[PDB]
Parts: structure tokens; C-alpha cells; sequence
């Protein structure tokens, strides 16, 4: 024996239903947590405190309706090894792809997607990430090669990573090739570093798309497949040791925690994910710049300061940054300030696409209603980590 | 039958849409306003939780005198792409204009364009500019 | 690594469920006097699928009860066996209690024993008297 | 070929909690919704917008989460045709089993005890109820029996129903047996009424039970399961003719639907199924009775008045009709009014059972809790309806 | 009297989802340096599952691909035949055959005729090295 | 071994109870009364949507002395399987009894019954009664 339960088969598309109506209900319920805010703490203490219930559990059960879509990760483990053991004979590599963590679960829609995403990774390592047996046995390495292929949950997200025991992806061939195109690369770039450049479009391992590695199919075309999902993607590389390629898939896409923040009779939001921390202005730290920006010391680090009321020319707000406040932002290994008029907190909305009815804009990434019915825009912060260098 | 518009003024000139576009009526509302965007679009305004732009047509053709007033109407309508209501100084009159009525735009210069009109509104003494709002809201400019 | 032994268990235990079902309804529309021919192969086939996954992991009680329903059906198609309202009625008494005996193996209990030495019993016998 | 579709496995487990998480969510925005109603519309001016919306989405999600974990009822009927084609021939006889809407559906935790019951029902029709060819075609009655196994939805309930064309349930033998074990029987009760007898304690469609019925399991024991999942049970049947017995089966046993009413400050609440209709009587419709007792003319028939407050002995309440409100009951087929001092209006509030922290007292059923955060007691009409008996 | 035969044709086709999955991956971890008959078991089962199951609802393209490669797992598992890189080589690839001819009937249609005929030489013509 | 108790005051005593069954304390205030009860109980009191009963001691253990002053308290206990409250005059204080201070306590109650009382909470000038609130609230009455 080990374990005993029951099980029945469920339409896919009833599946679907549900999705619908779920989503539409969090929908509903968010529009209750906005007007119950104005109530006071003091005499609705009972009503905001059993209004928060209604939320959690519309939020719990949105994630286990998506789990109800979800399969065994085990299933999927069972095409890259066919490949691998197919395509290694072509090419005259004896290597063994192991299998680490077969309890997690992806959603099925996400698995249908999520074969050529992966495919491409495990083509890359037979192809270059891991060389032939002569050469293994010359740096110490055993003859039969070995790919890793784990699987493991982190929190509200779903964590692949592929990671190979060869020598991994070139480094000298990655920085000529990036150098032709005209990308700001360097020698003195590690390899972690060196990993994050295959990522432009129309540069993939090699200096073209080989047939070996997919058909129409590259890194840059991974990575757009990607964002459509809500997903994220890093490399781990490392000359000698081997290549690890994570990707991440969040449960829910929905709910975003931001911080909201006014600019004179604005209230906007920003992501928390970016934000780090706060502080007072100074005289002594502000200094200009060019665009007529200007820059933050910030332990020992100017930051530049993207006044968000001359880029969306805003009337009426504090020009001098002195009276306002500076909200420090992060994305992409480099920080950047961000000046802005007064603070708020927490506030944890639905996100609303504002091309339903109108368009997105550079600045905005979704819409949102707040607690007094007025409708907010959260500012997209991949934006601003370029605005400051564009101005 | 003939085909039916509702009319509504905006100073001096006066225009007209269809009805079946046309959702329900209602007075101004504090809109937000969005970040670099036209002079003619105030801003949005929640409606049932529901975001509805606010359109300032009068703005939008670009007229010589504005005004405004504390009777101001926004006419919210339900396109069959997106649901961006329009502000009018004031309703007119529901009309039902026929073949003959519905004469073609004019010749020479007018505020927009001819896709953007579907016609004239014959009623008496009162020449009616048809304007097609669902082009024109949905149109490459508003997107 | 793979996954438990109890998926196994309880898939075979879901699937065979929906055979026991879709194949119990084959007898309805097939009348007792006129069994048509590409009637009696469906049954055949639908049982003998049980017999499969009944004699690996290891269900003497269900791959027995199926595997002397497979030869019964087996000769009655090909032309070795005759087939009455006698006989009907034998199939729709054993598939019910080749469902009493499946639904042992999903709460982990050991099937009824009078119920398996009673059934097959019926089966054995009728392929010797029948002939 | 309309269309297709495909569905994957879902542990029995996953699909119940889906259930206790919607179940709570149901019965949380229940009560923040009665919430809203009674606090001024200003701050809840688009809450109470958005709660109808998801009043509506609320229960279309639960209704939804539940079709999926039913099934279609051809799979309960595809088990009778092994007992009825297969007993018929043993008794040597000719029964033809029907069955009459395949496409309803229902939940798994129900067809997993209510085959037994009607399995039992069958067994006794090919036995008792059903006669041999010979025997029919003497009465003008067809040789081959008519065996009729409809089921249907309704609402938020389901209805099945097994007629038979046999014999019938014999009148002058249930009220022999029904008489001798102390049961309230007489002659104006018509064929149909004296069918719903066999409910007696070890009895069902013939006096010998555990004799014929290998199976402990009889009228007795079937009512008993339908009680614990919350359905009815009604029998219409006549000597000569036939046998028919309907099986109600409720969705969803968290709301009831019943008018709150006010008797002095305390304010209880009734059932809304057994509330018939609601006047002022006068001085015109008011007439005394045995035992200091008064009497209600409704259209000649005279039903008994019943005092509220006389029950719960509550002080300082409207003794006189013509001052307080006077409703029609019903409970058991018989009537009855019952005095009380204001009405409210309908709202449906959530069950609350009183044993969790004490026991069951006379007079009540359950209870609940009103916006503001008083107890409302839910009053028992079937207690009620003993009372107007011994008065 | 009976529900409609088509709701359990999908049926079969998510089955066939998870016995051709559990095929595979039976036959991954199944090394060919050193074959496992435990592991051979359990490749037979998925395999005879479809081979009754699809003929039950007159799956004939389907039903006879599988018996072919049935037969090769019956002898495998008994000690019968021989495994190396290659012969594992082409189970796999046969799975991978099957999963067209399966997407055929979820799409009302019939598999290839030129699939098919290719598919059936590759396991006879091993049928011929083994015996 | 030492226990700890919560000791509260009825009249012209003080009893106690285990602190283990205590929940949380918290104010005196109107409940819903029900008709058919005992008379030691007043009414009962919904807490995080849970009816919770809620029981008058003073005006049990045969006292006729009843006060509905500003200290009065209502304390609310958890004994697994059932979750009743119990009014008290006024919290005390709190004593962390040994094996010496906890004297068996006579077999004829006070004001209670022969298996009510778990001991006496000895304290200088002041002698405590240990009841036990655990069958206290399950007697015939509370059933």
C-alpha cells in the first residue's frame, strides 16, 4: 500500500468556466474592499475586519480553481528525455538527463506553451553546453555526459531551472557577436553577466539560428513567449562548470502589490516588487543634470531623479524637490530615483488593461480603481529605468 | 421607419449620433485625468466599476468660443469595441430622420472629416450635422 | 524519480470504472434475441482491458472474474457458442459484482470471497454446458 | 459532428474543497451584504451595486463548482437493468425497464446512497407489486409490465420519480398496520395520503421486510438517508393502477428564505415556505374558543389563532389582534395563524444551528445574526403546530 | 436506455493522454545497459490497455499499431527478446507515431495511410532481428 | 504541580477558575435573551460570527443579591466542545497556586454541588474557591 483517494474526469472546458467566474468574481469582491475603506475603524471595526475575509477567500479560491487545471510536472519530463536520448546518438554524445522534482504541478494551458520554451534549452545543451567524450576525459570530466532538470515551487510562483555539467554556452563567441550588433558589452563582464546578453532580438548561442537548435525557434523568440504568460527568465552561466537557465511562472496574474503615491490631485501607484525604501530630501544631495533632471546622493550613489511631474507635466505640483518626497526604485541591476509629491502605503488592487477603452501609453502599464472610486494608473517602472537615460 | 438620432447642442452649432449607440444619460462627474494626453479628454470616470473615458466633443471640433456651465449632460453610449461616453452642453430633441432627410455631408470645409460624418439631419428651420461617433472614437487617433 | 504507485492504483480503479459503465450499457441495446456481431466484440474487447492492468498489479479477484468473461464472449463471437436470454442475464449479474469487487481494492479491503467462489462459478459452468 | 472536448483527472478531495471554500465566501458576503442594506446608502452607494453583481457571479461559481462534480443520472440507471432484466426471468416474468430524462445530472456524494434505496424500491415491484403475465391479462391489464425510472432537475433541487404500473399499495392493509402501531390514521385520507403511511417503524411495500428484502433496508430506512442529506420524499399511488414515488434532493443547505418579525424589541424570524398569507383581522373575522382561545375566519374556514409571545412569554406584546399583524401558516398539510406585533420583509439570512454551544429548546429551530449584530431566532413551525392541537 | 457513444470516445482520448505518457516514461528510465522486467510489466500494461481499449470503439488504425508493439512487450518482458540503444530507439519513436494517430480521431478524422504504413514495417522488421 | 487560576468576585466571595479555559475577557453588555431557558442564563452574544451563550453567576449559587454595576465583567472561556461565557462582578486578581496553596476543598459546597469545586486558593486574609467551570457548564441544566 502508500495512499487511497478518488478521483473523476472533468471537462476541460467546464474548466474554463470557472476561471471566467472567478476572475470576474475577485473582480466584484475588489470593488467591495474600495468603498468599505472610507468606513472608520472605530465603529465599522467588525465590517472592514470581515470585509478583508471575503477578499482572502476569493483569493484562495482563485488559486485552487487554477490547480484544478494544473497535472503532475512528471508527465512533461518525458519529452526532453526522448530528445535528448534521440538526438544525442545523432550527434555522438552519450549523455543521461535526470529528473528533480516530479511532485510539482504546471497549469495545463501553461504546459501546452511551455514545451518549445524548455525544448529549446535542451537542444542548446547538446548542441554546445556540453562537448564530446574525448574532450571530457582530457579536463577530468567522465565520458557519458549529465543534464539536470529540476522543478520545485517557490511561494506564489513555479521555478524550471535546466542546468548541464559540461563546459556550457561560449563565452568569446557570445561578446564578438554581441559586439557586431552594436550592444554595450565588455570582457570585463562576468559570466552570470555575459548570460543576460543572448536575450536581444535575433541573437541566439550561435551566430545564427542552427538547425540543431529548433526550427524559426531562438532565445529571443523564448523570451517573447514568455512575458505573454506573466513569466520571467534568468541564466546562471558559468564557463567550465555548466549552464543554468530558470524560468518563472506566476499562479495568479491578477493582484499586484504597489505603492500608491499622489502628484498633485494624481494619486498613482507604484509596483512594490521596485520599490526599496524612502527618504527626505536635501538640499546638500540635490545637484543638476542633464535634461534638466537632476540626481539624489544616496550612500554614495547619485541617483537620478525622474521628476514624474515634468514628464507627464503636471500643474500645480510641488516643483521644488525639497518640500516633496523621493521614492528609490530597482530594476535590472541599476537603481533610479523617483520624485513624487506625497505618500500613501500598501494597497493591494486588480490590475485593469486601459486599452479596453482607450490605450496603454509608455508611462502606464494597468489601470485601477481606488477606495474613493477615483481611477489610478500604475506607472510602469521598465520605463522608468530608460526614461532617465533617454532624457 | 426612418432612422433614428439623438441630437444634442454644444454652443451654437448642434450635431447628432445614433440612439441604438447611445446607453443612458447622465450629469458631469469628476473625471481623472491621464498622464500626456489631447486637450479634448477631460479625463475618466468610474461607472458601475467600469472605466468610461470622458470625451469633450465641443474641444474636439475645435471651436472659437468655449463655455461652460454647471448644467452641463454626459451622454454615456456602448460602442461595440469600447464604452467612451461624450460631454454635450445640453440635449435637443429625439428625431426619427428618414431617406430624405439624411442628406450628405457637405462640400467644403467642415470640423471633421467625411468618415467621421454620416450625414445631414434635415428638421425644419434646424440643419442637424450627423456625426459618426463610433468611427471616430474608435478611430487610429484614439489608439 | 517517478510518480507514487498509488496513481497507478487509483487510475486503473477510475478507468476501470468507466469500462465496467460503458460496457454494462452495450448488453442494454443489445437484445437478448438478435446480438449483433460488431455488438459482441465491443463487450469483448471492453473486458479484456480489465484483464490487462488486473494481472500486473496484481488483482487475482478482478483478473480472474474478467478472464472467464473474455473467453466466454470470446467463443460466443467467433462462432462456438450460443447466446439466449439465460445468458444475457449472467453477464449483467457479473459485471455488478465485478464492481462490488473493484470498489474493495479503492478503500484497500480484500473483496467479498463468497461473492468471487459463487461468480466464477457461473462462468466456468457455463462454458462446459453450454457447449 | 457539433463539438469536441477533452478533461483530466481531479482528485474527489480537490473538487470538496472547492466547495468549503465557496460555501464560506457565499456565507460571508451574505451577511456583509445585509450589512449594507441596513447602514445609510452614502457610503455604501456603489458597494450595494457591486454586491448584486456579485450576489449573482457568488452562486453561478458554487452552481458551477458543483455540475462539475456531479454526473449524468444514465450512470445510476445503467445499474437497474441488471435487476430487473435479469430477477424477471428468474421469477419468470416480463417487466421492460424505461428510463425518461438521461441528461439530468447529480452529485457524486448522492448517487453514492440513493442506489440502494431505489434499488430496494425496484426489488419490490418485480416482487409484490408486479404480478405474473397470467394474472394480468385476466384484469384487462397488459402481460408485460411498464417499469418508469423518470428524473428531472428543479431549480436548486432535483427531482426523481420511480412510477410502476403494478398491483398498487393496497389502502385497507397500511391503515390495519398503521393503526396497530399507535399511527393517527382514519378514512377521509385518500388513496394518495394513506401511500405516505409505510414510513413505520421496520415496514415498506409488504409486511415481510427482513423476510423477502435480504437487505436490512425498507421505507423506514430509506426516509432516514434522505433526511441526512436534506431532501423530501412523497408517494402517490392507488389500488388497481399503479405505484409511483417521488425523491427530492437539495444543492446547497446554508441559506433559508423567511421573514423577520418583531414581538417587543426581541425580533425573531419565520420560515418563508411555510408562510401562506398576512392581514389585520378585525372585529369582522374574530370569534372565541374552548380554553380562553380565539379562532381566525378565512374564507368560512375557521383556523386556530396562536400567540407568539404566549410561547416565549414576552412582556409588553400586542395581546389583541387588531393592534398586532396576524400570518398564515402551514406545516403538514393543516394551517394555522400566528400573532405577531411588526413585520420587517424578506432576507434571506444564514443558518446557524444552537447545539454548537448549548442544545435544541421548544419554540426554536435555529438562529442566525441581523446587520447590526443582534441574534435573530429563528422560530420551529413544527412546534407551533403542535400547540394549536392541545389547545 | 444508453447515454451517447461519443462522450466516451473523448473519454478514451484523455486516457490514451496518460497511458502513452506513462508509456514513455516507463521507457526512459528503462537504461538499455541493464533492462528491469519489473519495469517491462508496466510498459505492457499502458500498451494492452490501448490496444483493447481503442479497438473497443472500432478504433482500427489505432488498435493495430498498438498490437504489434504489444507483441514485442509481451516477449520482452518474459525473457523473449533482446534490448539495446536501439531497439529502445524505437518505442519511443513509436510512441510518438501513435500520438498522430491519436490526434486523427480527437479531430473526427483517419490517421495517415503513409504513417501507418511505415510505422508497421519498422516493428515487424524488428520481429524478424529478435526471433 | 502548580496551577494557575483566574480569580473573579461574586457578592460578598470570590471563586476562581482554571486560566486554561478562559479565552479572553472582555465587556458587559446587553444580550439577546431566549424564551425557554434556565433563569441563570441571560442570553447569548455572536464573537467572529460564533453564538457564543453567555451564563450570570451571580445571580446562581442561590443569590438573590444581583448587581449590574460599570465593573461588571463578562469572561469568556473555551472548554473544546462547547464555548460558554460567564459574567462576574468584577475581575480580582491573579494567583499562581502551588501544591501547598491548592487545599482539597470539603465535600459539601458552598453554594454548588458534591463535584463542582477543584479546591481552595489559600491567600493570607483571603480564601479562594477553585471552581470547576469544566462540569460546571455541562450539568443537567446545560443539557
Amino acid at each position: 500500500r502508500s495512499n487511497e483517494s478518488t478521483s473523476i474526469r472533468v471537462a476541460v472546458e467546464k474548466v474554463d468556466q470557472l476561471i471566467n467566474l472567478v476572475g470576474e468574481l475577485v473582480i466584484t469582491q475588489s470593488m467591495l474592499a474600495q468603498r468599505s475603506s472610507e468606513l472608520d475603524p472605530v465603529n465599522h471595526g467588525d465590517l472592514i475586519t470581515s470585509m478583508g475575509q471575503l477578499q482572502r477567500n476569493a483569493r484562495d479560491l482563485q488559486e485552487s480553481v487554477m490547480s484544478i487545471r494544473m497535472m503532475p510536472m512528471e508527465y512533461v519530463f518525458s519529452r526532453y528525455p526522448r530528445l535528448v536520448r534521440d538526438l544525442a546518438g545523432k550527434l555522438g554524445k552519450q549523455v543521461e538527463l535526470t529528473l528533480v522534482g516530479s511532485s510539482t504541478e504546471l497549469d495545463k494551458s501553461l504546459i501546452e506553451r511551455i514545451i518549445d520554451p524548455l525544448t529549446h534549452l535542451v537542444r542548446n545543451s547538446l548542441d554546445h553546453g556540453i562537448e564530446l567524450p574525448e574532450k571530457r576525459l582530457a579536463a577530468g570530466k567522465n565520458s557519458v555526459g549529465n543534464l539536470i532538470l529540476s522543478a520545485e515551487h517557490q511561494g506564489g510562483n513555479i521555478c524550471i531551472e535546466v542546468t548541464d555539467d559540461g563546459a556550457g554556452l561560449n563565452r568569446e563567441r557570445i561578446l564578438a557577436k554581441a559586439a557586431s550588433q552594436g550592444l554595450t558589452v565588455s570582457e570585463n563582464m562576468s559570466d552570470d553577466e555575459v548570460a543576460m546578453l543572448i536575450f536581444a532580438p535575433g541573437f541566439s548561442t550561435a551566430e545564427q539560428v542552427t538547425d540543431v537548435s529548433g526550427r524559426g525557434v531562438g532565445m529571443d523568440v523564448v523570451k517573447r513567449n514568455i512575458q505573454k504568460m506573466g513569466g520571467h527568465v534568468e541564466i546562471q552561466s558559468k564557463q567550465g562548470t555548466g549552464t543554468t537557465i530558470r524560468i518563472l511562472l506566476p499562479l495568479t496574474l491578477a493582484i499586484l502589490d504597489g505603492m500608491s503615491v499622489r502628484v498633485a490631485d494624481e494619486v498613482f501607484i507604484l509596483p512594490l516588487n521596485a520599490v526599496m525604501e524612502s527618504l527626505q530630501p536635501r538640499e546638500a544631495d540635490l545637484h543638476p543634470l542633464a535634461g534638466g533632471e537632476r540626481v539624489l546622493e544616496v550612500r554614495g550613489e547619485y541617483l537620478p531623479i525622474v521628476e514624474l511631474w515634468k514628464v507627464f507635466n503636471v500643474a500645480g505640483a510641488k516643483t521644488e524637490a525639497t518640500q516633496g518626497i523621493v521614492v528609490i526604485l530597482q530594476s535590472g541591476g541599476r537603481r533610479y530615483a523617483l520624485l513624487v509629491d506625497q505618500l500613501i502605503g500598501q494597497h493591494q488592487v486588480v490590475v485593469k488593461n486601459l486599452e479596453s477603452n482607450y490605450r496603454k501609453v509608455p508611462g502606464i502599464s494597468a489601470a485601477t480603481i481606488l477606495g474613493d472610486g477615483s481611477v489610478a494608473l500604475i506607472v510602469d517602472v521598465s520605463a522608468l529605468q530608460a526614461i532617465n537615460r533617454e532624457q | 421607419s426612418g432612422q433614428e438620432f439623438l441630437v444634442f447642442t454644444l454652443g451654437d452649432e448642434e450635431y447628432g449620433i445614433d440612439i441604438l449607440k447611445v446607453q443612458e444619460i447622465r450629469g458631469y462627474d469628476q473625471v481623472t485625468r491621464i498622464a500626456n494626453t489631447p486637450a479634448f479628454i477631460k479625463g475618466v470616470t468610474n461607472l458601475r466599476g467600469v472605466i468610461v473615458p470622458i470625451v469633450d466633443l465641443r474641444i474636439k471640433f475645435s471651436q472659437v468660443d468655449v463655455d461652460y456651465n454647471d448644467n452641463t449632460v454626459v451622454i454615456v453610449l456602448n460602442l461595440g469595441q469600447r464604452v467612451v461616453g461624450i460631454v454635450v452642453d445640453g440635449v435637443s430633441d429625439v428625431l426619427s430622420l428618414t431617406a430624405e432627410q439624411i442628406r450628405p455631408a457637405p462640400e467644403f470645409a467642415v470640423t471633421l472629416s467625411t468618415e467621421y460624418l454620416t450625414g445631414l439631419g434635415a428638421l425644419g428651420d434646424r440643419m442637424l450635422i450627423l456625426v459618426n461617433i463610433e468611427k471616430l472614437l474608435n478611430s487610429e487617433e484614439m489608439a | 524519480m517517478s510518480m507514487d504507485i498509488s496513481d497507478f492504483y487509483q487510475t486503473f480503479f477510475d478507468e476501470a470504472d468507466e469500462l465496467l459503465a460503458d460496457m454494462e450499457q452495450h448488453l442494454l441495446v443489445l437484445q437478448p434475441e438478435a446480438p449483433d456481431a460488431e455488438q459482441l466484440n465491443a463487450i469483448f474487447r471492453a473486458a479484456h482491458s480489465i484483464k490487462g492492468g488486473a494481472g500486473t498489479f496484481g488483482f487475482s479477484v478482478l483478473q480472474e472474474t474478467t478472464h472467464l468473461m473474455e473467453n466466454l464472449l470470446d467463443e460466443a463471437r467467433r462462432g462456438e457458442m450460443q447466446l439466449n436470454t439465460d445468458i444475457i442475464n449472467l453477464f449483467l449479474e457479473t459485471k455488478d459484482i465485478m464492481q462490488e469487487q473493484l470498489d474493495a481494492y479503492k478503500q484497500s479491503q480484500e473483496p467479498d470471497a463468497a461473492s468471487f467462489d459463487y461468480i466464477c462459478q457461473a462462468l466456468r459452468q457455463l462454458a462446459l454446458e453450454a457447449k
